[PDB]
Order: structure tokens, then C-alpha cells, then sequence
């Protein structure tokens, strides 16, 4: 590995510097090297891995949507460049899914965290695809839902975030707005019903995500 | 409109 | 070249798509390929080359300043990563200067345009260096000034932009605030004195840059 | 505070 000679702690340190510098490609490479040391990631380290790669693919997805939009309005130049960006985007998704399967997927919260990630990056592959991909995303999301409902409180931010992204999967990908609405409403309603389970160290993230669930419900209705 | 980060 | 098999017109077309997608690395690679076809760049194409590479190094410079600031406040991790970003930044500057010397530097406006670019990217190398670099920047800026004063009107945006960046060179690099102020004031005062030379196809850029000259004068005094 | 673009 390109990061094989660097100590794990230095890779984490440099991932944090790259974040401060908004160098998310470097940040993703440092975290990949840390994962490849073979040790589990702490909560803080999981977030760094998520922040790093989600920013990389985010920029690629935004670029792909622009080029795809230009392509629909319509020489081979637009298609060719859209394909170039598409292939690069698929490469990053394959890298993340490879890390998840090879190192990270094996604590309920951590298991849900990584299964949510797998559903996200299969969802990103489905946006440009197929169905062999969507069923992989659903299977990952669904398994993550099963664990979170049994093991984590209804206000837990990982549980809430999983349901939000899973509901987006139902709406945008599966074209199933009914399942997207019921899930988002059930998630929000069950968080409010057991609002007392908010945690002192994560309530800001819980309330943030609860509001984002409400925002999507407002749009979808 | 997924999870921001 | 990586772009050797692609037609010049398709490279220009894809540079414009990359700009729309904010894919400035791709944009810079496409324009480099266009330059390497050996034909002169039009006014529109010059701006694409400038937009592309200035955005690439801009992000690298911003990252370098962040890491350098962290380094001054202070393990070898910060220095090492700052050096990594520094080396990458120097690579892009060497690429641009290579294009300028090998293909582009040989119309008064175009000659000033490319000599201004050379001064900029030597200035960027001087920010991280030396003096063998600063004298190269000054020599490029000064030669560009000589041409613009003889060949171009005082409101011309390339002439104005050259003087603004050259004044910044005097202030931030050479630590010569007196030359920076007199040049910025002379440039602005001579633009106002001959304000009637504004061109129908570029007056928006002229007035924009005149205001930026005034803004810097306000700060420097 | 150089030329923006
Ligand atoms: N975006 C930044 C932190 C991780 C990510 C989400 C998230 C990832 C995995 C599971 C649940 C949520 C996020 C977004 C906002 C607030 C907290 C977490
Ligand atoms: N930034 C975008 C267009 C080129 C560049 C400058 C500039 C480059 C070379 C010579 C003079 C100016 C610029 C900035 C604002 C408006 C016009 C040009
Ligand atoms: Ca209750
Ligand atoms: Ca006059
Ligand atoms: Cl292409
Ligand atoms: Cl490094
Ligand atoms: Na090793
Ligand atoms: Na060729």
C-alpha cells in the first residue's frame, strides 16, 4: 500500500490535517491506509472515513449530474467526458466497498455504521447504472435497519441517519415514495415518542437529523 | 437530499 | 501526451464542460493538450487556460497556507504533509511555466497575457521558497509592463490586471509597499484620466479591476 | 488580494 510504511497514528493525524485543509482526496487516502492496518476504527475515526470519501464522491456526483443534464439536453464529447467522470466515480465506490468488505464489516453501532455506508455507495453506483446493485443496496440498508431497531435507541443518530438515507433510497432509487414516507415518518414519530433517550454526547446530531427527516417529509407531501 | 456528511 | 489523440476542438469543448462541472484539474489537462497542438490560443481560449490552472494552484495555495499556519503554531507529521502539498504545488507551477516557455510565449495583448502568467506562477513559487525565483517574476512582470504601456490603452483589462498583480508582487513578495502603492495609484489614476478608452466588449472587466485596484489602495493606506 | 481568476 502507498501508506504501508506510515504509522497508523500519523495517518489519522494527517487525515485530520487534510480535513482542515479541505484536501479530501488526501484525507481519503490517509484513512484508507489507517483501515489497512487491520485494527478497528473508533467512533471519531469512523466519522473521518465517512467525511473523507463522501466529499470525494460528492464532488464527482455533482459533476456527473451536471454533465448528464447537458447530455440529456442534446458530437461525442459530452458523452465521452460524462463517461470519464462516471468511471472515476465508480472507482471510488468500488474502493470504499472493498474496504468495507475486506476490513470493516465484521459493537452494534459500528456494524450499523458500516452497513449504512455499504448501502450508500451501492446507491451511488445505482444512480449511474443494475438492480444487481439496487438489491445489494437494499440488502445492506435492511440489515442495518434490523440491527438498529434491536440494539440502539430511537434517537440514536446512526439509527436516524440510516433511516433517512434508506428513505431517500426508497424515494429516488426504488421509486417507492410510499415506503420512503412511512419509514421517514415512523423514524421521526418514534424518535419524538422516546425523546428522553437523547444522549448528552450526541443530541445535537440527533436533533439535526430529526429536522432533516421532517424537511424531507415536508417535500414528499 | 440525503445525510449532509 | 495523454491528450495527443484528441482533436484540438474537442479538447476546447471538454475544457468548457469541465469548467461548468467545476472540474478544474480536468479543465487544466484539456487546455494543456490544446496548447500542445502547437497553435496560438484565441482570447477565449487564453481565459480558459488561465481559469483552469489558477483554480488548481489556488486550492493548493489555500491548503498550503492552512498547513503552514498550523506548522508555525507548533511530531514530523505537519511538516511532512505541508511538504507534500508544497511539492505538488510546485509541480503545477513548473507545468504552466513549461507551457508558457515551450509553446505560448513568442499580438501585444497576448504577449502581455502570457508574460503576466509567468510572473504570477513564479510569484506562487516564491511564496513557498529563492530570489532566483523573485527576479524571474519581476523580469516577467516588468517586460509585460513595458509592452502594455506602449501598445495597449490605460483601461485595457489585461494591462490593468497585470499592474494589479505586479503591485501585489511588490507588496507581499518584494516587501516594497512604496512601489506597490505608486504603481497601483498610477494605474488607477491613468485609467480614470483616459476613461474614454473603455471598450464595448471589455468595459465590465476594466471597471471590475479598477475597483480592485482601489480596494487594495484603501488597505495599503 | 490578487486578481480573482
Ligand atoms: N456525515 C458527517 C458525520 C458522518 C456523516 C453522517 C452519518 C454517517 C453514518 C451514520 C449516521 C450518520 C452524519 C451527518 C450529520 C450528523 C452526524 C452524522
Ligand atoms: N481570471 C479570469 C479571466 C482571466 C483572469 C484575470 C486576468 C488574466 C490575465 C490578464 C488580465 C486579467 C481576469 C480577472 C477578472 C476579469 C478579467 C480577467
Ligand atoms: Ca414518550
Ligand atoms: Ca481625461
Ligand atoms: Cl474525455
Ligand atoms: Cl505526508
Ligand atoms: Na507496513
Ligand atoms: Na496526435
Amino acid at each position: 500500500g502507498a501508506m504501508g510504511s506510515m504509522e497508523r497514528a500519523s495517518l489519522i493525524q494527517k487525515a485530520k490535517l487534510a480535513e482542515q485543509a479541505e484536501r479530501y482526496e488526501d484525507m481519503a487516502a490517509f484513512m484508507k491506509g489507517a483501515v489497512e492496518k487491520g485494527e478497528e476504527l473508533s467512533c471519531e475515526e469512523r466519522n473521518l472515513l465517512s467525511v473523507a470519501y463522501k466529499n470525494v464522491v460528492g464532488g464527482q456526483r455533482a459533476a456527473w449530474r451536471v454533465l448528464s443534464s447537458i447530455e440529456q439536453k442534446s458530437g461525442p464529447e459530452v458523452r465521452e467526458y460524462r463517461e470519464k467522470v462516471e468511471t472515476e466515480l465508480q472507482g471510488v465506490c468500488d474502493t470504499v466497498l472493498g474496504l468495507l468488505d475486506s476490513h470493516l464489516i465484521k459493537d452494534a453501532e459500528s456494524r450499523v455504521f458500516y452497513l449504512k455506508m455499504k448501502g450508500d455507495y451501492y446507491r451511488y453506483l445505482a444512480e449511474v447504472a443494475k438492480k444487481r446493485i439496487i438489491d445489494s443496496a437494499r440488502s445492506a440498508y435492511q440489515e442495518a435497519m434490523d440491527i438498529s431497531k434491536k440494539e440502539m435507541p430511537p434517537t440514536n443518530p446512526i439509527r436516524l441517519g440510516l433511516a433517512l438515507n434508506f428513505s431517500v433510497f426508497h424515494y429516488e432509487i426504488a421509486n417507492s415514495p410510499e415506503e420512503a414516507i412511512s419509514l421517514a415518518k415512523t423514524t421521526f414519530d418514534e424518535a419524538m415518542a422516546d425523546l428522553h433517550t437523547l444522549s448528552e454526547d450526541s443530541y445535537k446530531d440527533s436533533t439535526l437529523i430529526m429536522q432533516l427527516l421532517r424537511d424531507n417529509l415536508t417535500l414528499w407531501t | 437530499p440525503s445525510l449532509p456528511x
